[PDB]
RNA sequence: UUUCUCUUUUAUCUU
């Protein structure tokens, strides 16, 4: 997991867990 | 999902946490309320570096404009002492931006704000000769002042710059990354304030403690010496925590690497500087990017091995 | 009419509070009301490493009769308050000097030298600053009043020349806004001493920026500087560097309390001072293992804070703390 | 429309004092609609001055974020810019002394800190079509008040630290972003907050000149000097977070360039309880996201300056 | 809590005068 | 045109891309 | 500040 990949997932994971 | 971010908001996040993963143009500025004219300086360093055996080399990635990092080596197993002096390694073009005398630092630009500060260490030694480790932690070093009396005639009171929090370098922080030297490392710092405030360019600072000021009357545990005004200097102190890296090479070890440093900095250009030609408005507020910036920063590890930059 | 225009180029073209947010509002406005410090940090954008210290002081004190005692709850980390008394009916004069009363553990946080202040923590920011006065005097022995008002005291600098050889120019710290202590502010609480009082301060900035720890300050005016040079109406003397000192100046308005004991009055009371502060711990400090991250932004809390602060009275009697 | 109705009243007024002050019977200004709601005193400073420009010389005017002072000026030889030999003298708004006292150490007596909301300037030519000549050029500089550190060989030897104006060098060249037009067309320009938010700045005590007394221009880095004169009449009580508006009025030999100069400053001060001024205070207006956003947008969308016929 | 209740009162008083969209 | 009008336009033009 | 088409021409985001 390149840094950017690790970051994108954190974002998507964050933006998603915040759509609840 | 990454479409909720503005173009700049996304670019901003990339310069911030993964500048090595992109070929070019990592960011266009900080997507905060400020939209005044700025110049996005993309500072990148590529320094080949050999660590002397039996020594524990200390590298500080500080938010000092134009200067990639500062370092000093100390006997294996020890830390910087009052006897230590850190020396800087400049980013390409230091003088092209801050002049050649300690009082021409604000000629081109007047103030600044850091957007990112990243560092990576890529081992270049073979697998049979290296030894040792790379340890990383971050310190809340700020540039404050010290007040003391001097017995001159008439007697007077002095006020000078002093770095507070350097003491954090004298021990391996509890929150840290530590691993075999051969694995290298990549790490980044983040804004240590609830927002991106501009700081002014500082004139005349060549050393801390200053000339004619004794360490100890300052409180600093060691010295920062930028050297010849014609080649380097301390032109300011950004709001970013300092990245401390301790590469400890045992006796007999042959540890070498390539160090890379990245810094996205928004500078307020002066009309008389040629640098101004490349100004543009800082990007518009992007509430989502600003919130993700904080989340991502808090979520990442202190550092990661080189292969994961 | 026949003069061509000059070409111009480059022309522009139902939410609720989080736990930490709720706790933040409690440490901020009503600390005596809870079994424990509810505080957890400032729910603003910043989420870096911090150590939340909840400073509390319990001081049994007696007010000199015929004197007007002035207490200053200022944003000076480690120091609960500053005191000085002047003859009844008057205010601090150039002849006055305020002395600090330390919060418990001052030295454990800021050392014993005026240059050891930033050994444990490098910077800080106040989340709250409260004060309370609980009269212990019997009904027939007390007499007098308690008056409270708040001052925008900031730590600035003064620039003046000094005839040394060679000629030199001095720049030193100087507190601006102190002149506000020389009169009872129009916005104030005033009531019988026996009724006691409880009051709180609030961030005097649009946001909670971090302030740095300051080294070397033991007095303001500093040593070798005349009060005349600074423009300050009086002096702040923290005393022995091994017992106290001025480690910083937060972004909170200063609370001014004036207890008026007329002649023959026995005015005794207990003074409490609260202080919720977020510090940036040094990795080397032993203080660090107690740290956590500042809580996440909580818009609701940040707005309620401002609304509540503005809606509360300057202070209230001790019965309603 | 449905754009000017999402704004709170103070928010709307904020945008007005900020961008178009001449257009009103009264200043709408009432404070900054940001998170801060503490006690303040809003002062709208206005300077009106019939001025005649020296023929054969280029006059430089600086609209700086120096509380109480409308502007700083100095005139140099035609076609040149300020040099180390140059010194700027401040022109005060009415009542400087009632606000900041009469000695360099009584500046914080009435108020302790401040923050600018707006800072505008306008030049209205009054010459006839048979006498005017020259140009008006405007550009903005990010001048900040920093400090310089240098050693002094006193006994014992010591290190000095003093105030320095950083970015003043921007006044020595007309930047690519500017307004430049015939004198007769006059000009109107505004400045905006050069920070992401409106933070308070402390009142500065004891400053009469920069470089200060006993300090050589050389050791400060400044390209020229700022001299407020008699402490009893003026002084630098602080430096706000607004960019500085630079104006170059060039008059040829034999030209009669007369005009009326106007300057506005919407400033929010933290009043001292003892000050007589306090009884006029109120709370800074509450946060108005819309207004704070329009401010930023409008600000960067407006041209450096416009001719006088449109202010 | 004649002070925490004073705060809870202000919170609901404004959280309600601003919940009637 | 007026200055308050020039500004009232920039406000309604950008608040047009907001709704 | 004004209206679209067209090719642009970069630049991201997605398979
Ligand atoms: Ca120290
Ligand atoms: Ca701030
Ligand atoms: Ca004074
Ligand atoms: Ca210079
Ligand atoms: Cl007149």
């Amino acid at each position: 997991a390149s840094m950017w990949e690790r970051v994108k997932s954190i974002i998507k994971s964050s933006l998603a867990a915040a759509s609840n | 999902a990454l479409t909720r971010l503005s173009q700049p908001g996304l670019a901003f996040l990339k310069c911030a946490f993964a500048p090595p993963d992109f070929n070019t143009d990592p960011g266009k500025g900080i997507p905060d309320r400020f939209e005044g004219k700025v110049v996005s300086r993309k500072d990148v360093l590529n320094q080949s570096i050999s660590f002397t055996a039996g020594q524990d080399t200390f590298i500080l990635i500080a938010p000092t404009p134009g200067v990639a990092y500062w370092s000093a080596s100390v006997p294996a197993g020890t830390f910087p002492t009052s006897a230590t002096t850190f020396n800087p390694v400049n980013y390409p073009g230091f003088t092209s931006m801050f002049g050649t005398t300690s009082t021409s630092r604000s000629d081109q630009v007047s103030s600044f704000r850091y957007a990112s500060m990243n560092v990576g260490i890529y081992p270049t030694s073979n697998l049979m000769q290296f030894a040792g480790s790379i340890t990383v932690w971050k310190c809340p070093v700020k540039l404050s002042t010290v007040q003391f009396p001097v017995a001159t005639d008439p007697a007077t009171s002095s006020l000078v710059h002093t770095l507070v929090g350097l003491d954090g370098v004298l021990a391996v922080g509890p929150d840290n990354f530590s691993e075999s030297f051969i694995k290298g490392v990549f790490s980044q710092s983040a804004c240590n304030e609830p927002d991106f405030e501009f700081n002014d360019i500082l004139e005349g600072i060549q050393t801390l403690p200053p000339a004619n000021v004794s360490l100890g009357s300052t409180g600093q545990p060691f010295t920062m010496d930028s050297g010849a005004e014609a080649t380097s200097g301390v032109v300011g102190w950004g709001n970013m925590d300092t990245i401390v890296i301790r590469v400890s090479a045992p006796e007999g070890a042959v540890n070498s690497a390539i160090l890379k440093a990245w810094s996205c900095i928004e500078y307020r250009p002066n009309p008389n500087a040629m640098l101004y030609q490349f100004g543009h408005d800082s990007p518009p507020l992007d509430e989502v990017a600003l919130q993700e910036y904080r989340t991502v920063a808090r979520s990442l590890p202190v550092a990661v091995i080189a292969a994961q930059n």
